[PDB]
């Protein structure tokens, strides 16, 4: 009768330690993660700045780069 | 049914506290009352959760009323009422848990060491502080000063000065709740003021001018200078005029205690300093100490670790060295031991909140 | 091309203490079968962790310095730690409200 | 890379289904795939790479004893390091920073106590 | 107060100062316990001595002491001693505490002697004292009559004869009450206790003991045969079912039998009954015929099939990989499971003509999938396709050798020798791709059909297919010896498999065997120990992932904690990406039947790093999690279902659909959006070829054997194992190289079915039934507490939450013999008059006679 | 004394988890170093 109320206790006290390791583990992992997300960004080669010059009608622009020449280049279609 | 049973325990409760000096007319005319709700196995009865609905405070204030033989005023003499109900708070610790139910666990523990306290010995009082521990996150900030204020005074006894310096500190921190800007603030001072002085003098008084009436003040500052001038026949009147609070708290042996401390004091003052000491510059300082003792005095001294010197009789003269410079003593070891304890002990509580 | 392809002071005490017992067992052969400086540097200069000692007094100095260096560090992970206590008492606060 | 060109009868008759790489097939005959890039190495080539990378144990002493050495001066920026940091988290009033900066300083001091 | 004047006088040093001391000791021991401490060095001395007269007390007292102090053991030792003045029918709350702490120390001896001789309990051979208090707390309980509380205890302390004497001496015959505590009793021994020598004993002992009773409980009776799976034990209970012969119930526990018990058990059983001669009904059923062919009866009428449903999912992607194919042909196969219509697959033929080699295989393996539940019209609808006749490759011929494999496991008595001879005549030719695809289903099949017995003839065949070499046919013939031997191989063969994977210098053949090897140890536990390592101790990844399903297997059912922490650890500790996915499925099996814990286990996991680990945790919730709807194993799936990583999208949506199938909008709010998710995501061309195998499949989980099946890893009918369902998964469960290979889910469709069987006429009432669970509640879907009055009609979609509820009606023309039993499973009439049919239908095995 | 074993059983499963989200964290302490050095 009193060895049934002793496990009782100890589960109750586990769960508290699976809450606090559970919360760290959390902060540590997304770090990982976060340092991946930055080491695919830090592969590239830039982006070139240029200037509209004139939008056509059926998607392509007309664009001075300042890199380079001048060029006809695809309408995005996220702006 | 069930309900109903909860409903009785929470009546009884509520009588229980309002028959008392406080919500009702006079404690010990009311006593007789307050102790027929505790006895006839009712408080035993409660047993539906944890004793924390009636607390310790209360079961002292019944208690010391119903027998002290100054409240009492000699009723019996004897300790019948408290060797049944000792029993039965002992009775309680068996079946009480401590890993989540130590709320009923600590207050139990703070009623038994009280009544040694009150009347006992310094013999028993060993286990009672080892089964004492047990978190303080359980327990009421009034319950928690009120465990640490007891606490402190038996690490007193045992001359554990450095311990119950901290439980006290820790004691009288803050104010959310009543008893730390009242009477039971007072006494934990008046503990605290001893406490300190024990360990070589206490210089602040900052924060009692404020937290103590007038009365008590003036014997602070008397004992506090006596101490700090080293002078003996002060410090001995100071004891004399402030014998009604010596023995209000119950405690004269401080006074025996303390006094051993001044004629220590008034040794080290004036240090060990030049290579060669001459005898009468130092039977000068020893003569105000005492006067017909000045060879026997000197010999203590050097013992007990208040001064180390080394002596000559054939020739009569003292010789020191004088030390002022602080080489290492495992002094940076000390400091990291200390640090990865302070950092791991600190770090799991806050991270658990 | 290596690293692609891939992807403490008690070792090195260790290979000490097998070179020295190596050593006599061969000094102990070498008198049998019969029948200096390198020697003599490697017994008296180390005699007073062992070097480290004669070097204690000044270390000890630094070691001072650079523990309550870590102390500060100490007091830095408290203060951190009590922003944490802070947010989950927040999120308790805003639950009640709600 | 590592690239080759595909061949009929084998890259259809393994990996609706592919319309695409069908019509490519019947198309081109051939065409660019990329082939994949792996490794395979012995246990044995392991195991004595990592005592090479003799010279990494008895260097180790080595850079223990002049790392002590030079302390006097890694004593010192470490100390101008927790200036800035402190004066850093008043200015927000960061704080992540000075995390990171925190747990340098302490892998910092096991290294120096564990060298004497 | 003080106990030292009375501790003066003990000091005194003569008898009657001993004995007061002492009687005034016993009173305020506890509280004055302090003081008395410092002379428990007299009490003890005084204890084993009797220069004085107080030894029994003087016991008693330092028990006390010692109690205060919180040395528990040593205070227990000197209460035994005290002996006389010590009584466990007198409780205080002290007196309950050390009783307690007594059979802790007790239980602790128990485990020990256990161990070291499995008769320790014959006699005592521990401590007397400790033996008294353990017997008389056994009566106690007893004698107050409630037997859970004594059975308990007697477990614990690991000795058996408490056990028989306990439950022996209170059987009286009420019946009620008999019955009821065995049953409470069984459930127990199975579910906590997995020190596997102890349990064997109590359910062989609780078997004889409910025998033996005049009324018996035969579905408790049929579990425990099947657990301790011996034919032994069939013996004893069919002489006993002679003595009370009734044609149903006999008929009943055939048709339990044979689902559940292995192939080889089935094979003693026939001879039993052949020997016996008792029944010639008996062995018919025994042979697997009848049950299989009402389900078929009850399929081609309950199904909901829609074509409509596949072309749109066709039309919904384009194609570009031969995944798509796949997957087409695939969720066909599922979707029109049993109902024995190839429909779609007849409507659309030039897809057919494009599709590769291994999309062809498949597609021919779709018929098996179909066209299972017949084990006389199986072989027949694929004659026309066989080598030797028509088709259009030899690897649509290879396909259909596949595809009988699939259709007879569970009976493949002839087909493994059939197959055995086209083994043999194509070791020779390799010389084509054509032969080895032939050749590679011949491989699967034989494998499939001989599982469950170990027939060594197969695999020495199967062996030299890889000293031979052959790419493709040896990861089929590998795979193939591992399904053969399942749970009953040769030490020998382990040996000389595990040797091989060495050898082989062919990746697929590598892999096969990895595989293979974990397969061949299934249900030995302990005894799966010494491989284990082994697999582990090469140091090659394929052996490595190997490693991890040979837990999962040897372990599975009721869960081992020693199991799972090896796996976990190899789960965290190993960083090796097929070997952490490997891990974390392994942990489904373990956990079948404890499958609440799952979602705790596997939750810090599905949000941890690498997709690998994220794609085994779907499938441990998939498996584990299959058929009961647990809230908790949805809640968890959701994220990952819209990951980034393809394969993991893939993977859950597979997960959500076996859990989920057969329960309906309604019921769950979320499936409906989920149904959404799977059809927009093949409709999308921005998803990639992986996350759209996941979606199509998944469609075809839900919708698998129009409607009417569940996805369980045991009947539910005895509600103990059924092998082939668990076996089936693993190898679903992996597609990195193992493209065609999702028909294998075929064995693991269990009918959710509550039919009633007429004894004489073997037909199917299509009459009214009652219900309380809320109909309208359950749909049908696509193209909440009850007691509530309600109807249900028979030969109409059973789920499982409405099993419980449902009622045979009582009073048209029958009588249902033992009656519903308030789960799935058919239970056998026997009529009132049979010569009148009420509403029957001729089932399948009355239109092929 | 039955339901005992019932919950012994959640509470080993638990305690195993707990140890087990310990040394993943190991893991993870050892994958930052690893990457800093890498980046």
């Amino acid at each position: 009768e009193q060895k049934i109320q002793e496990t009782e206790l100890k589960i109750r006290s586990k769960t508290e330690n699976v809450r606090r390791l559970e919360a760290q583990r959390n902060a540590l992992n997304d770090k990982v993660r976060f340092i991946k997300d930055e080491l695919r960004l830090l592969q590239e080669p830039g982006s070139y700045v240029g200037e509209v010059i004139k939008i056509v009608s059926d998607k392509k622009v007309l664009v001075k780069v300042q890199p380079e020449g001048k060029y006809i280049v695809d309408v995005a279609k996220d702006i | 049914k069930t309900i109903e049973v909860t409903a009785e325990i929470n009546c009884f409760m509520h009588l229980l506290v309002q028959l008392f000096l406080w919500d009702s007319k006079e404690l010990e005319q009311l006593v007789e009352f307050n102790r027929k709700v505790v006895i006839p196995n009712l408080l035993c009865y409660y047993n539906l959760r944890s004793l924390n609905l009636i607390n310790a405070k209360l079961w002292f204030y019944i208690y010391l009323s119903h027998e002290t033989l100054a409240r009492s005023s000699e009723e019996i003499n004897s300790d019948n009422q408290n060797i049944i109900l000792r029993s039965t708070m002992m009775k309680f610790l068996k079946i009480a848990s401590l890993k989540h139910d130590n709320e009923t666990k600590a207050m139990l523990i703070n009623l038994i060491l009280r009544d040694f306290l009150n009347n006992g010995e310094v013999d028993s009082a060993s286990d009672f502080i080892s089964k004492l521990e047990y978190p303080h996150t359980d327990v009421s900030s009034s319950l928690e000063a009120r465990y640490f204020f007891y606490l402190s005074k038996i690490n007193a006894i045992q001359l554990d000065y450095s311990t119950a310096n901290e439980y006290i500190i820790a004691a009288i921190r803050k104010a959310p709740h009543n008893s730390k800007s009242l009477g039971f603030l007072q006494q934990s001072n008046k503990l605290h003021c001893c406490i300190q002085l024990l360990m070589g003098d206490i210089p602040e008084l900052s924060f009692f001018h404020q937290s103590n009436m007038q009365k008590s003040l003036l014997p602070y500052y008397h004992l506090t200078k006596a101490v700090k001038l080293g002078d003996l026949k002060k410090f001995t009147s100071t004891i004399t005029k402030y014998k009604q609070l010596l023995l209000k708290d119950d405690t004269y042996q401080l006074c025996v205690r303390l006094r051993s401390n001044v004629i220590k004091t008034g040794i080290r003052i004036i240090s060990l300093t030049y290579k060669k000491i001459s005898l009468r510059d130092i039977c000068l300082k020893l003569n105000l100490d005492s006067e017909q003792t000045v060879e026997y005095m000197v010999s203590r001294a050097i013992r007990d670790g208040v001064i180390e010197a080394k002596i000559n009789h054939e020739d009569g003269f003292i010789e020191t060295t004088e030390l002022l410079n602080i080489y290492d003593s495992e002094d940076p070891q000390q400091v990291f031991d200390e640090r990865i304890k302070f950092a791991n002990q600190l770090h799991d509580e806050y991270l658990v909140s | 091309g290596v690293e692609h392809l891939l992807r403490i002071r008690l070792t090195n005490q260790l290979k000490s203490l097998k070179g020295l017992q190596s050593k006599l067992k061969d000094v102990v052969e070498y008198l049998d079968k019969v029948i200096h400086t390198i020697l003599g540097k490697l017994q008296d200069v180390f005699n007073l962790n062992n070097l480290q000692k004669a070097l204690t007094v000044k270390t000890n100095d630094e070691l001072m310095v650079i523990y309550i260096s870590n102390l500060v560090r100490s007091i830095i992970a408290f203060d951190d730690l009590i922003e944490n206590k802070i947010q989950n008492k927040k999120i308790q606060e805003q639950r009640v409200k709600d | 890379d590592a690239f080759r060109l595909i061949d009929t009868g084998a890259l259809i008759n393994n990996l609706l289904n592919k319309a695409n790489i069908q019509a490519l097939i019947h198309g081109l005959n051939r065409h660019y795939y990329s082939l994949n890039i792996d490794y395979h190495k012995t246990a044995k080539e392991t195991k004595m790479l990592m005592n090479l990378h003799y010279e990494e144990k008895e260097e180790s002493n080595l850079a223990a004893t002049k790392s002590m050495v030079k302390i006097a001066e890694q004593y010192s920026k470490r100390i101008e390091e927790e200036k800035e940091l402190t004066e850093e988290e008043l200015k927000t009033r960061p704080k992540k920073h000075l995390s990171e900066t925190a747990d340098e300083t302490l892998e910092n001091n096991i290294v120096s106590v564990l060298t004497a | 107060t003080t106990a030292a004047p009375l501790l003066a006088l003990l000091r005194e040093n003569q008898d009657s100062v001993k004995t007061y001391a002492l009687e005034s000791i016993n009173n305020v021991v506890d509280q004055l316990w302090s003081e008395i401490s410092n002379e428990l060095p007299d009490i003890e001395a005084l204890y084993d001595d009797d220069t004085f007269s107080d030894r029994e007390m003087a016991a008693l007292i330092a028990s006390k002491v010692y109690y205060n102090l919180g040395e528990y053991e040593s205070a227990v030792k000197y209460a035994l001693a005290a002996k006389d003045r010590f009584d466990i029918d007198e409780k205080s709350q002290f007196v309950e505490t050390i009783v307690s702490k007594s059979i802790e120390m007790y239980v602790q001896e128990a485990s020990k002697q256990y161990t070291k001789d499995e008769q320790f309990y014959t006699k005592d051979i521990i401590d007397p004292k400790l033996t008294s208090i353990f017997e008389r707390m056994i009566e106690k309980c007893l004698k107050a009559s409630e037997l859970k509380l004594a059975l308990g205890i007697a477990l614990e302390g690991y000795r058996l004869d408490i056990i028989e004497s306990a439950l022996k001496s209170k059987l009286d015959q009420s019946t009620s009450e008999n019955v009821k505590i065995i049953n409470y009793l069984l459930t127990l021994a199975i579910t906590t206790v997995t020190n596997s020598k102890f349990r064997s004993s109590i359910l062989r002992k609780s078997f004889d003991f409910l025998m033996n009773m005049p009324n018996c409980d035969y579905l408790t009776l049929n579990k425990v045969v099947v657990n301790l799976n011996d034919a032994g034990l069939a013996l004893q209970l069919f002489k006993k079912l002679k003595e009370e012969n009734d044609e149903g119930l006999s008929a009943q526990i055939a048709f339990d039998l044979v689902s559940s018990a292995s192939q080889q058990l089935l094979e003693i059983l026939v001879t039993e009954l052949t020997a016996q001669g008792y029944d010639p009904a008996l062995l018919n059923i025994l042979s697997g015929l009848p049950t299989c062919d009402y389900y078929n009866t009850f399929l081609l009428n309950n199904k909901n099939i829609d074509i409509g449903l596949l072309n749109k999912s066709k039309s919904s992607l384009d194609g570009k990989f031969s995944l798509f194919h796949t997957a087409v042909s695939v969720a066909n196969g599922f979707m029109h499971a049993g109902t024995t219509d190839n429909s779609f697959i007849k409507a659309n033929l030039p897809w057919l003509g494009k599709a590769q080699n291994w999309a062809k295989f498949t597609a021919t393996a779709s018929l098996g999938v179909i066209h299972k539940g017949n084990l006389l019209e199986g072989k027949k609808v694929m004659a026309p396709y066989l080598p030797g006749s028509r088709a259009s490759s030899r690897f649509i011929k290879g396909g259909s050798l596949y595809g009988l494999g699939l259709i007879y496991a569970g009976f493949g008595r002839d087909t493994t020798d059939y197959l055995k001879n086209i083994i043999v005549e194509n070791s020779g030719t390799s010389g084509d791709e054509d032969v080895d695809v032939l050749l590679h289903g011949a491989s699967l099949g034989i494998g499939l059909a001989a599982m469950g017995s170990a027939n060594i003839e197969v695999y020495e065949a199967l062996k030299e297919v890889l000293y031979n070499d052959s790419a493709t046919s040896g990861e089929a013939a590998a795979l193939g010896m591992g399904l053969c031997m399942l749970g009953t191989g040769k030490p020998e063969a382990i040996h000389d498999m595990f040797t091989y994977s060495q050898e082989t210098q062919h990746g697929n053949i590598t892999r096969g065997l990895a595989v293979g090897l974990a397969l061949i140890n299934y249900g030995r536990q302990e005894l799966a120990d010494d491989l284990i390592t082994k697999m582990l101790a090469s140091d090659e990844s394929l052996l490595r992932y190997g490693g991890a399903f040979t837990i999962a297997l040897a372990y599975a059912g009721t869960g081992n904690n020693s199991a799972v922490k090896r796996l976990l650890h190899v789960a965290v500790s190993d960083s090796n990406d097929d070997v952490r996915r490997a891990a974390v499925i392994a942990l489904g099996f373990v956990l079948l039947r404890d499958y609440t814990t799952v979602p705790r286990i596997v939750q810090l996991l599905s949000k941890s790093h690498n997709a690998h680990v994220r794609c085994g945790t779907a499938f441990a919730l998939g498996i584990a999690c299959a058929g009961k709807g647990l809230q908790s194993a949805i809640d968890v799936l959701d994220p990952l279902t819209k990951d980034p990583v393809d394969f993991v999208r893939q993977a859950a949506m597979i997960a959500l659909s076996m859990i989920l199938i057969q329960q309906t909008e309604k019921l769950n709010p979320q499936v409906a959006d989920i149904n959404k998710n799977f059809l927009s995501v093949i409709t999308n061309k921005h998803q990639e070829g992986l996350a759209k195998f996941g979606a199509c499949v998944a469609q075809g989980i839900m919708n698998a054997g129009g409607r009417n099946v569940t996805i369980q890893l045991e009947n539910a009918d005895t509600g103990t194992l059924d092998t082939k369902s668990v076996v089936g998964l693993v190898m679903f469960s992996q597609f990195w190289y193992w493209f065609p290979l999702a028909h294998f889910l075929s064995l693991s469709f269990t009918p959710t079915t509550v039919i009633g069987i007429r004894g004489s006429d073997q037909a199917i009432p299509k009459f009214q039934m009652n219900c309380y669970a809320k109909e309208d509640a359950f749909s049908y879907p696509r193209m909440k507490y009850s007691s509530k009055p309600y109807k249900v009609d028979n030969m109409t979609r059973i789920l499982p939450q409405q099993s419980r509820y449902i009622s045979f009606i009582k009073d048209d023309r029958f009588v249902p013999v033992r009656k519903f039993k308030g789960n799935n499973g058919v239970v056998v009439l026997r009529d009132r008059e049979p010569k009148e049919p009420v509403a029957l239908i001729e089932t399948v095995r009355q239109m092929k006679d | 004394y039955f339901k005992l074993k019932k919950l012994e059983k959640e509470y080993e499963l638990l305690t195993l988890q707990e140890d087990y989200i310990k040394d993943e964290q190991r893991h993870l302490k050892r994958e930052l170093k690893r990457a800093q050095e890498e980046v």
